């Protein structure tokens, strides 16, 4: 991607909301596993370990993966009926609703 | 914004919380500011796990 | 149909003299002016009615008719609003308004049917209660106080 | 608990020192209420629910 | 002087709360004792706390900050009402007037499209 992002600023549309929390939660502890291996520079996952090979700066990257943690909670991952209430609840004008 | 303050007088009295219970444990090391955790940044740190903090089986405080 | 005969009557109490001295409604300043204090007295060992309206009865004249108080064992904060606190010629006093007597105009309240009425609904114990609220703040308060 | 601010409101776009979130007002609870108990802390959340029997998870503050 | 106290835990500054209030005692009994509180239950408990070692608790008040400072600009300066005229209460009335006045102002048109539609005064609100 032309930039780095912010857990806030990824969707994530999954039609079934059991599966939205499990995704969050999953997202949550590979957040977190993949931070820890940068910090220890080595993993014992293949995935995780390509990763670590594509990765420049390690300090960096885990103090990103640090504030993409902590930002877990707001982390967006809705329904298709989740998002509309959100979105047309953000900007009221251009839709037309209470 | 309080340290901000020109005119301001501050003064601090904390009461030293000795760590016996996990609870205590952790109210120590935030009131100290100091972290706890082992990383393991190197496999001599990531193998012993000794140089934590002992927990004992008995505590129901956390 | 209220007002023209609630703005006289309320003139009425406002004028009204109390007590030996005479004070008036109107003459307190803003000064020396407290409105709807609420107080927060604790009590120490269980409060035991027995033990209570024994001690109530000896010194209160007031305590003797009726039964004694009927309460459970309370240990705790005690709660109450007074309804005015005011001090004239530097001395204080204690104020609370009662409305009730759905029946009554003419001179049924009197000197013995008031207090009557106070051993009724056991205001006995409320204004006990209230000095020894304000007997502790005027303690804690003033400098060098005397009941 | 989740506020979503209104959306054309102007503080949320360039925040400041002394800005005050829902988000940030309950994430702050959770350390004063860490704070607070000087014996015992109770922590309670539901691990899977009762119903279709599925995995939940606590909070990412938990 | 502004003075702030800093302390691990609440107890430690009840207690020095309770050390300024009994080495000096104000002249005047009426005068209330000023303490800011953000909820009623952290007012409640500081009164249960104060009454249980002077013995009683009485004339304090408990305002938000946003009430006492105002209060304050009243005594401050003079001319200021005791209450503002602006309000979140008082500006949504005011404001359901001047909207349908305010409208086709060449830049409240894009507002005027969530209006315009049809309402029972209801969107208005």
């Amino acid at each position: 991607f032309p930039r780095p992002l912010t857990v806030e600023e990824l969707l994530v549309v999954t039609f079934t909301e059991a599966a939205t929390a499990e995704l969050r939660g999953r997202i949550r502890s590979n957040i977190h596993e993949l931070r820890i291996a940068c910090l220890r520079e080595t993993t014992d996952n293949p995935l995780y370990e390509r990763l670590l090979e594509e990765i420049d700066d390690k300090a960096q990257a885990a103090q990103w993966l640090l504030l993409a943690e902590r930002q877990m909670d707001e982390a967006a991952v809705f329904t298709i009926h989740g998002f509309c209430q959100r979105m047309l609840n953000l900007n009221a004008f251009e839709s037309g609703m209470l | 914004l309080l340290s901000d303050l020109e005119s301001s007088q501050e003064l601090d009295a904390f009461v030293d919380v000795t760590p016996d219970n996990l609870l205590h444990n952790i109210q120590s090391d935030i009131l100290e500011l100091e972290n706890r955790a082992v990383a393991g940044v190197n496999i001599e740190e990531f193998s012993r796990s000794d140089n934590k903090r002992p927990l004992d089986p008995l505590d129901s405080s956390i | 149909q209220w007002e023209p005969v609630l703005t006289e009557w309320i003139t009425a109490v406002l004028q009204a003299p109390l007590n030996e001295t005479g004070v008036s409604l109107s003459q307190l300043s803003a000064r020396n002016k407290q409105v709807e204090m609420e107080f927060y007295l604790p009590i120490s060992e269980p409060l035991i009615a027995s033990q209570l309206d024994t001690l109530i009865r000896q010194f209160d004249p007031l305590s003797a008719g009726c039964p004694p108080l009927e309460f459970m064992q309370v240990r705790g904060m005690l709660k109450g609003f007074i309804d005015l606190v005011f001090r004239h010629e530097g001395r204080y006093y204690l104020l609370d308004y009662k409305s009730n007597w759905l029946g009554e105009d003419s001179s049924a309240y009197t000197q013995q049917a008031m207090a009557a009425a106070m051993q009724a609904h056991r205001y006995d114990l409320q204004y006990q209660l209230y000095t020894l609220a304000l007997h502790r703040y005027l303690r804690h308060r003033i400098a060098d106080y005397d009941y | 608990r989740q506020l979503a601010p209104l959306g054309f409101d102007l503080m949320s776009q360039k925040p400041k020192r002394g800005d005050r979130s829902r988000r940030d007002d309950d994430r702050y609870l959770f350390l004063e209420a860490l704070i607070s108990a000087q014996q015992k802390l109770y922590i309670s959340y539901i691990g899977r629910s009762i119903q279709d029997n599925s995995e939940r998870f606590p909070s990412v503050l938990v | 002087m502004l003075r702030v106290y800093h302390s691990n835990r609440l107890d430690v500054l009840e207690a020095l709360m309770e050390f300024i209030v009994e080495r000096e005692r104000l002249d005047d009994p009426f005068e209330p004792e000023m303490i800011l509180v953000q909820s009623t239950g952290m007012a409640q408990w500081l009164q249960m706390t104060l009454s249980q070692k002077f013995g009683i608790a009485a004339n304090i008040d408990f305002p938000l900050p946003a009430s006492f400072i105002w209060d304050m600009f009243v005594r401050v300066l003079p001319e200021i009402p005791k209450e503002s005229a602006f309000n979140k209460q008082s500006m949504s009335w005011k404001l359901m007037t001047l909207l349908p006045q305010l409208l086709e102002r060449e830049d409240f048109t894009l507002l005027r499209h969530y209006l315009t539609d049809d309402s029972d005064k209801r969107k208005l609100f």
